[PDB]
């Protein structure tokens, strides 16, 4: 919803190559998805925190070689989740403009003669309609993770006892996940998610230069391709499974 | 509603005025050829045309970047597409 | 702007920008449809919800008022 | 005291805490139930809770301190 | 190497502001204080500098 | 026999459909198209035919509890 | 012919660049680079290495295409692109018993 | 990586009294840990 | 008088009706079809009396007349649980045919009339006579009226499509009516009663099963012996395609629940892996052509050999589940099936001349009703909930599993590819761009005519997919009679 | 329409307090430096 | 009240959808997202009463089939996991059909689109509210179709005609 309000206030543009500024602009936008980010990454004491984290404690507190093993896959992609996360704040909202002028040209300027009433639309936010799903919304991403934890989450809570949600003792993991785990473990994606944060910021609009280096290798060039291209997947899935069965209809019906 | 003659013109005008490789920005008129009458030559002008698409939000596919060679012929071409924002 | 389109075609939905000069008391006779049934729903649905853990008369209850299952078995509670 | 399961079945508690030491669970479940479950009004008595929790926790982790040596720091796994 | 001249070492040095350019003065807009990196930032955290001062009078 | 709208007739098409209408008249037997009309024909249904046979009353679930088997055969 | 293809390749060069970079200073230098690359060869006159000049950068055009380069919503792979279309023929259909 | 290095298990599997045996549905199911090997 | 004999001369007042107005009355053309709309809808209200007089739960046939003047060739007729549904679908469909070809019937108004109107008589008659000789009687005798209504009222190939339907269904009832003569030889005769309580050498099963499922598989359509379908099924007349893909195509369904479970109970039992080869195959290949088809009618044709794969599947289930199933398919088919066409041969090649789906694209900027139904017709098509396609597939897929693993898995792929085919033809005539440009004039919507045709047969697929008690219940304790096995614990008991 | 801002700054001061307020108490416990109790 | 909150945002989308024509855009508007807000708010009291109070509550309208062992009924039950799921599919709904009050008052076809957002809802209840899995089914399919139909909102968009196939083959 947040990014909706974004493509409203463009001219329905979706590129992150064209987006920048708009902290003036879209003040109350950029406020609550910060606050959606921030609970989607897990910051500490949000309505996220406790769902997403507890999670890996969670996954770590079955003391398994497949639950310590996806502890780290969960966690690299925790990391990557922190990477996008401010992708979309930066390049929208925490960085130079990147689209034309107007997108950002405000009436204080006068800049025009006769065209003083019309031309300007500087991306504004919306109306009451659109914005008051965002605030409500934002309340929920704030608090409403703490409020329900013991409806939930809790400890022995109760709320699932006309078997609703059958749960066998011999895989109990709720006591080893607030006990057997090491302090490290339960804060850890806290230390890499305000830490792999920094790097981002560091390497767009402080640096800018090691990303383009790292793009332009031949090495880095096609991991840049591969991920953006979704893996390949959808053209694995064109080429030898729908053109397959496209071709076999064609055998069929001719043949 | 939509784009207008003084819309494009003034519009297009804060372009093309911080160029410091034309003649003056006194040369510009409403029918100011690129080449002969401020100063581009025949490798400006599509450096130009990335710049006016760029800022009108469009595209200007290649049979129809050759065509365009004057300020004249860009408000005609551009009041021609409605898809300008 | 405004796309242009044929007049011509009939909608069930309206057709392109449709809204009537009676969109009011046309949205009302239709809202009184909805309210008409919704409580002939809540009619049968009061007379068939059927439970097996009776509340305490202390808790909050919204449903204590129109259903059924409960409302006698109070009243038969309330006889001692 | 511990709870027996004539007594204990009725308080309708999960299957994973039927253990011994769920004597003092189903108080905590009253106040839940008394509060609609909001976590600052029980706070005493869910501590309560995690008292008998955590001192069985430590004697059954200091279980593994003979029970690993008898295999000599193997894998229990 | 190749017909054309194009290194790579050469074409990745030239990623930088350039000192002479015929387009600062259309793109010198969004260089200035409306754009500006300190006040790009001014509202990174919107309520965070009000927040601060009420947490302090709650402890206090 | 009524008349119908006015419709932009592309040759092409029109032609398209005669094609793939009358293409049963040119198949002729050759060295690939023997061996497509042999495998989809025959040898594909006849391993569906194989396997129906040889899995046919080996399996049924209606209420095998625990510490019974699927297989009935 | 070799001149109205040539400036094509150039329409497109400054342009890819942009798609790589998202930042456009960056891509602000880098279109002089490229444009001083152009005016190194300005006076080739015979066609025989004038096309393999060009086929020679068409190639490197591949090597570095972008995996989805920008297009404006209103345009062939934009998202608004044919969004709502008004239909081809305004005029009512003519009296047929159907 | 992981499988090389791993911690092993901390806590003792839940020890319950009579084994659950008639609340999991009677002997003729899948019942709690009492006093078995580990 | 019996009810069914009612059923049966209704269609023969109104062809002797139709015939002689000009002899009382230059009539205009519109009297006939108005004689001819109105004999229909009297065989509808008689067949719902019979419904609603009709016991769900009695062995006996019922409605059945005492004749006591025995020939060699006499005609009984009988209503049970299995076949009233049949004979309720046929009445309730062939109205719609006669409207669905209210203008597009120019030359030879009377002969089509006459010829549908006959050819309701004449496929009634199936489903309620009471011996397998005139099963086979009926089930043939459709050949003359269909072979001249295709080319006289078809499209431009009609003279190959009509000689192909005339020539496969003789080819296989004749393998047919080869094992309907040895079985009158063995038992002596054929009436229903007598001919049911007879057991068959095994031997004589298996040999008797081929015959009467070279018959069955040619009528189906199984897939490799479909062309006639295809040709037949597109050059006919809109009618006659709804007559032949909702009627037509179930007297071979139906002719399993006489002529096959009851008196050939160990030959079905050991021939089901090749029954389920043949049907799985079918379903496979059935559905990747239909997904290549450019005829929007021969699209919508060959889709129904998808589905009569899979209720031919039901039917060698030996499950309780998958026979019921199979008629609630075959029941639900019909619906479906005449709206399609309807909706392709009617719709789309009266406005246009053509069936070529190149010159079809974005119809729902200028046909929002059409739109509409073309949708539901085209989820029922692909088997979607609150239809009572969906319910037919999902018991008969369950009884296919439940009989044969293997197979029923191999015809479960149907709810992959029947959406697959279904909505890439919605996607290319309702949808996918404005409108065509090969348009060079707008089309009208759904006239009242087209929107109550099709509003009836969605309603039929809709009702009865909320509630399809209504077929259900009364088919429960006939076809109980078609199932062959026993419980270790449940036979025998003293 | 400066009420824009200030849901901007007010949804934003309602967050970055809740945070510190709720460090003051639940912050000792999942740091490891003092237990629940 | 159990079966109202399963009635209500039906009853919306069809005159949303069919009677859109006699109620207007904004007629369209005001009666569908009346409707889901009123089902929001049922939802938040069953919740108070289905979890919080522990009691589950049976719905049995009447049988859809009936086949030897096979009675699959058209058949509701609330329990703790569907309050708790209609929590986030009920506040979210409505917030969105006020977020496309504002969104979309420049689509032509306006009352079509909040039809279909109120059909997805109706599907949503019927998947969580089920007795058992093949009504659960009706939900699954149903809010398939609603995805169907609206990623193809813009059908003359090519690229929403395959997305919506991928979505609704897939
Ligand atoms: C994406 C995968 C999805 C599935 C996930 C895994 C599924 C696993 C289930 C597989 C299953 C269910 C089949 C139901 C299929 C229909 C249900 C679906 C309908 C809807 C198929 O079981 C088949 O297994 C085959 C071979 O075992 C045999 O089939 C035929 O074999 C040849 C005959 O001569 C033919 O040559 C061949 O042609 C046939 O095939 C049969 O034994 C049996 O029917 C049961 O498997 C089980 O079989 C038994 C005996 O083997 C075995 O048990 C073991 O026995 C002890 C050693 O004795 C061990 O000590 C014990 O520890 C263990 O208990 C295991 O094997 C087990 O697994
Ligand atoms: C292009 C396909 C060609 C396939 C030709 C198959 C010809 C099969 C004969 C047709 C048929 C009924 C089928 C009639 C309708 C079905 C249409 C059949 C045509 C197939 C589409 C005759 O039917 C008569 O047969 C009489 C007995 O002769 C019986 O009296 C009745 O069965 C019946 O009247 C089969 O009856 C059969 O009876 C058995 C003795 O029980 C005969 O002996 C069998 O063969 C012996 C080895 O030789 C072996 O000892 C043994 O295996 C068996 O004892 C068979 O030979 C056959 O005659
Ligand atoms: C496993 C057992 C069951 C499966 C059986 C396997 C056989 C299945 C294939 C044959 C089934 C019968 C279909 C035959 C249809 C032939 C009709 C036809 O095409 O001609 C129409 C045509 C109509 O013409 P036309 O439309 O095709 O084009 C020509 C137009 N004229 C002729 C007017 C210039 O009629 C003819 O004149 C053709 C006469 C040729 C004789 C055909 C012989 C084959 C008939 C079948 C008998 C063979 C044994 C059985
Ligand atoms: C009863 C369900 C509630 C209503 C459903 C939507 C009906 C809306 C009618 C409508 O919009 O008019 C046609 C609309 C009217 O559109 P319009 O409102 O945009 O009209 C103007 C635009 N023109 C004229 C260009 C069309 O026609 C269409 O655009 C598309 C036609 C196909 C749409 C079919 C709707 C789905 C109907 C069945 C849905 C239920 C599926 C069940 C799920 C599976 C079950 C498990
Ligand atoms: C490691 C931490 C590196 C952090 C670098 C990412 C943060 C900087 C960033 O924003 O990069 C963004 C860039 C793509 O963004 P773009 O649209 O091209 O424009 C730039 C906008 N910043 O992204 C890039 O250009 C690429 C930079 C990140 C490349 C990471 C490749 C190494 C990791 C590959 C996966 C390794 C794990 C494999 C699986 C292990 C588990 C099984
Ligand atoms: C629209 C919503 C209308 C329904 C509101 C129902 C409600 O507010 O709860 C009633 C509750 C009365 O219960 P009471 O007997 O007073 O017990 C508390 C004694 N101090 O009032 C109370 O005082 C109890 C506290 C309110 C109930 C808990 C509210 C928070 C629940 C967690 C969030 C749920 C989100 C869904
Ligand atoms: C039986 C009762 C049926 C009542 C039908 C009444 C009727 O009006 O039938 C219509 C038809 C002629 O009626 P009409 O519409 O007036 O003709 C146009 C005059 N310009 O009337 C007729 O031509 C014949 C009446 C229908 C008889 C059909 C019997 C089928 C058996
Ligand atoms: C029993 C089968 C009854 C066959 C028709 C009985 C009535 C009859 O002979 O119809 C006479 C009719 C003469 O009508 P006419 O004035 O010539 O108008 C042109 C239509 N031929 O001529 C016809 O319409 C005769 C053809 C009717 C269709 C014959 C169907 C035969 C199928 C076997
Ligand atoms: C469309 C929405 C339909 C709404 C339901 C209409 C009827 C509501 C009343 C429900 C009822 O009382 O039974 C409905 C009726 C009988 O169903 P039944 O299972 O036989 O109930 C008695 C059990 N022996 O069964 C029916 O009426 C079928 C529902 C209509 C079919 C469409
Ligand atoms: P005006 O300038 O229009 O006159 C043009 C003339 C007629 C002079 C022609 O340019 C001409 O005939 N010149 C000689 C032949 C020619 O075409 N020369 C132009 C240069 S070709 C060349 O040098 C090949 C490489 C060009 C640069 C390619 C850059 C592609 C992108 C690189 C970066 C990719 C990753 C971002």
């Amino acid at each position: 919803l947040g990014a909706g309000s974004v493509i409203h206030a463009v001219a329905d543009n979706q590129d992150f190559r064209k987006f920048g500024g708009l902290i003036s602009y879209l003040p109350l936008t950029y406020s609550v998805m910060l606050i959606a980010s921030l609970s989607l990454v897990a910051f500490p004491f949000m309505t996220g925190f406790y769902s997403k984290d507890f999670i890996l404690e969670s996954a770590y507190g079955q003391f398994s070689f497949s639950g310590v093993a996806v502890y780290i896959i969960a966690t690299i992609g925790a990391i990557f989740t922190t990477l996008y996360s401010v992708k979309v704040l930066y390049l929208t909202f925490l960085s130079n403009p990147n689209g034309p002028r107007t997108y950002y040209r405000l009436a204080i300027d006068n800049f025009f003669s006769a065209q003083a009433i019309k031309s300007y639309k500087p991306a504004h936010e919306g109306d009451f309609f659109l914005t008051l799903p965002l605030v409500i919304l934002a309340l929920f991403s704030i608090f409403f993770g703490f409020i329900t934890k013991d409806i939930f989450i809790g400890l022995g809570s109760n709320f699932f006892v006309d078997n609703s949600l059958f749960i066998h003792p011999i895989h109990e993991i709720m006591i080893d996940t607030e006990f057997a785990v090491p302090v490290l473990f339960k804060l850890l994606p806290f230390i890499f998610t305000i830490s792999f944060s920094v790097i981002a910021l560091t390497l767009s609009e402080l640096l800018s230069e090691l990303v383009i280096y790292f793009k332009f290798s031949r090495f880095g060039y096609n991991i840049f391709g591969f991920f953006n291209q979704r893996f390949l997947i959808e053209f694995f899935y064109n080429k030898y499974i729908t053109n397959l069965i496209l071709n076999l209809g064609g055998q069929i019906t001719k043949i | 509603e939509g784009l207008q003659k003084v819309e494009v013109y003034e519009r297009i005008k804060s372009l093309l005025a911080g160029f410091d490789k034309v003649n003056d920005p006194n040369n510009i008129t409403e029918t100011a050829h690129f080449a002969n009458d401020l100063g581009l030559d025949s490798l400006d002008t599509v450096e130009v045309v990335m710049a006016i698409e760029e800022e009108f939000s469009i595209e200007i596919p290649d049979k129809d970047a050759d065509q365009i060679h004057s300020v004249d012929k860009a408000i005609e071409y551009i009041l021609r597409q409605p898809d300008a924002h | 702007p405004k796309i242009p389109y044929p007049k011509h075609v009939w909608s069930p939905a309206g057709g392109w920008y449709a809204q009537p000069a009676n969109w009011k008391q046309n949205t009302a006779i239709f809202g009184l449809v909805i309210f008409g049934i919704t409580a002939m729903v809540w009619k049968y649905s009061a007379e068939h919800e059927v439970r097996h853990k009776m509340p305490e008369p202390d808790r909050f209850y919204p449903s204590r008022y129109w259903v059924k299952q409960i409302k006698d078995y109070e009243r038969a509670q309330k006889e001692k | 005291r511990r709870a027996t399961r004539e007594e204990m079945r009725d308080a309708k508690v999960p299957l994973a805490y039927r253990d011994s030491c769920a004597h003092l669970l189903i108080p905590l479940n009253r106040c839940r139930y008394e509060t609609y479950y909001l976590p600052w009004k029980c706070e005493d008595e869910r501590h309560s809770y995690e008292k008998c929790q955590y001192l069985e926790f430590k004697k059954r982790v200091q279980k593994m301190e003979e029970l690993r040596e008898a295999k000599g720091g193997a894998r229990s796994n | 190497p190749n017909i054309t001249g194009f290194d790579m070492r050469e074409f990745l040095r030239h990623t930088k502001t350039p000192t002479y350019d015929p387009w600062e003065r259309h793109e010198a807009w969004r260089y200035t204080g409306r754009f500006s990196r300190f006040n790009r930032f001014k509202g990174a955290l919107p309520g965070f500098g009000i927040a601060t001062v009420a947490f302090t009078a709650y402890c206090v | 026999g009524l008349q119908h709208y006015k419709i932009a007739m592309d040759p092409a098409l029109v032609r398209l459909g005669s094609m793939i209408s009358n293409r049963y008249k040119y198949f002729r037997w050759t060295k690939r198209t023997a061996l497509v009309s042999f495998m989809y024909v025959v040898v594909v249904p006849s391993t569906i035919g194989y396997l129906a046979y040889k899995t046919d009353g080996l399996w049924d679930l209606r209420a095998k509890r625990r510490g019974d088997l699927i297989s009935e055969r | 012919s070799n001149r109205q293809a040539a400036l094509s390749l150039y329409r497109r060069a400054l342009k890819l660049a942009l798609d790589w970079t998202v930042h456009r200073n960056l891509w602000r230098g880098q279109a002089l680079y490229i444009r001083s690359l152009f005016e190194k060869n300005r006076n080739v006159t015979d066609p025989r290495l004038q096309r393999a000049l060009l086929k020679e950068t068409e190639k490197l055009l591949e090597k570095w295409k972008h995996p989805d380069p920008y297009c404006p919503p209103t345009a062939p792979g934009g998202s608004k692109y044919e969004r709502n279309l008004p239909v081809p023929n305004l005029e009512p259909p003519p009296p047929l018993k159907f | 990586v992981v499988k090389l290095t791993y911690p092993d298990r901390v806590s003792y599997p839940r020890e319950f009294e009579g084994g659950l045996e008639r609340e999991l549905g009677g002997a003729g199911a899948v019942r709690a840990f009492l006093c078995l090997d580990d | 008088m019996s009810l069914l004999y009612v059923l049966l001369i209704i269609p023969i007042i109104g062809i002797f009706l139709i015939s002689t107005i000009d002899s009382f009355y230059f009539f205009n053309v519109s009297y006939y079809k108005k004689i001819a709309l109105i004999t229909t809808i009297l065989n509808l209200i008689v067949s719902l009396i019979i419904y609603i007089l009709f016991d769900f739960s009695n062995n006996q046939f019922q409605f059945i007349q005492e004749n006591l003047d025995l020939s060699f060739y006499d005609i009984y007729l009988g209503v049970d649980g299995v076949s009233i549904y049949f004979v309720l679908l046929t009445t309730i469909i062939m109205p719609i045919a006669l409207v669905s070809n209210w203008n597009s019937i120019t030359n030879n108004i009377k002969s089509y009339l006459i010829i549908m109107l006959l050819l309701e008589t004449l496929l009634l008659a199936v489903f309620l006579v009471l011996d397998v000789l005139l099963f086979y009687i009926f089930f043939e005798s459709i050949l003359p009226p269909l072979f001249i209504l295709i080319g006289l009222f078809g499209s431009s190939n009609k003279v190959r499509a009509s000689f192909y339907i005339f020539l496969y269904t003789l080819l296989g009832s004749l393998f047919l009516l080869l094992s309907i003569l040895t079985m009158s030889s063995i038992v002596g005769t054929t009436y229903f009663d007598v001919l049911l309580k007879s057991s068959f050498e095994y031997t004589t099963q298996l040999f008797l099963f081929f015959g009467i499922f070279i018959a069955f598989a040619v009528k189906t359509p199984v897939w490799g012996l479909n062309s006639w379908l295809l040709r037949a099924h597109v050059e006919s007349p809109l009618g006659g395609s709804i007559v032949l893909a909702a009627i037509v195509l179930k007297l071979s369904l139906y002719g399993v629940f006489r002529l096959i479970l009851p008196i050939l109970p160990q030959a079905s039992l050991n021939l089901t892996y090749i029954v389920y080869a043949i049907g799985a195959i079918t379903v496979l290949y059935a559905s990747f052509s239909t997904l290549r088809t450019v005829d929007v009618k021969e699209l919508i044709a060959y889709s129904s050999v998808a589905h009569a794969a899979i209720y031919l599947m039901g039917v060698f289930s030996n499950t309780i589940q998958g026979l019921e199933g199979a008629i609630l398919l075959g029941l639900a088919h019909g619906f479906v099936s005449s709206g399609l066409f309807i909706c392709a041969g009617g719709i789309l090649y009266d406005r246009t001349g053509t069936r070529l789906i190149y010159f079809f694209r974005g119809l729902t900027q200028i046909m929002p009703l059409f739109s509409l139904f073309f949708f539901i017709l085209c989820l029922g098509n692909a088997g979607t909930p609150l239809t009572l396609n969906f319910v037919g597939e999902f018991m008969s897929l369950y009884g296919t599993l439940e009989r044969l693993p293997i197979a029923g898995m191999l015809a479960s792929t149907s709810i992959i590819f029947s959406a697959a085919y279904s909505i890439y033809m919605y996607n290319r005539i309702a949808f996918g761009g404005s409108v065509s440009l090969y348009f060079i004039d707008c089309f009208r919507d759904l006239t009242k005519r087209e929107f109550f045709i099709l509003f009836t047969l969605v309603s039929f697929t809709v009702i009865l997919g909320i509630y399809p008690s209504f077929v259900l219940d009364g088919l429960h304790y006939n076809i109980s009679s078609v199932v062959y096995g026993i419980e270790p614990n449940a036979s025998y008991l003293t | 329409s400066r009420v824009h801002r200030f849901l901007a700054t007010g949804l934003g001061a309602s967050m970055w307090f809740w945070i510190f307020y709720r460090a003051k108490k639940d912050g000792p416990v999942l740091l490891g430096w003092k237990h629940p109790w | 009240m159990y079966l109202s909150i399963i009635i209500l945002p039906l009853l919306g989308s069809v005159v949303s959808g069919f009677f859109g024509r006699k109620v207007g855009v904004s007629g369209a508007q005001l009666i569908t997202c009346s409707s889901v807000i009123i089902t929001t708010i049922l939802s938040i009291i069953a919740f108070f009463e289905v979890g919080f109070n522990n009691i589950p509550v049976t719905i049995n309208i009447f049988r859809w089939i009936d086949s030897e062992w096979f009675i699959i009924n058209w058949g509701f039950q609330y329990d703790s996991l569907t309050v708790s799921m209609l929590i986030p599919v009920l506040i979210i709904s409505s917030l969105v059909h006020i977020y496309s009050i504002s969104y979309m008052s420049s689509d032509p076809h306006n009352q079509r689109f909040f039809s279909y957002l109120s059909l997805f809802t109706f599907m949503m209840i019927i998947l969580v509210t089920a007795n058992n899995y093949l009504l659960m089914f009706v939900g699954w399919e149903g809010v398939g179709v609603c995805s169907y139909l609206l990623v193809s909102f813009w059908f003359t968009r090519i690229a929403a005609n395959q997305s919506s196939i991928s979505a609704f083959l897939t």
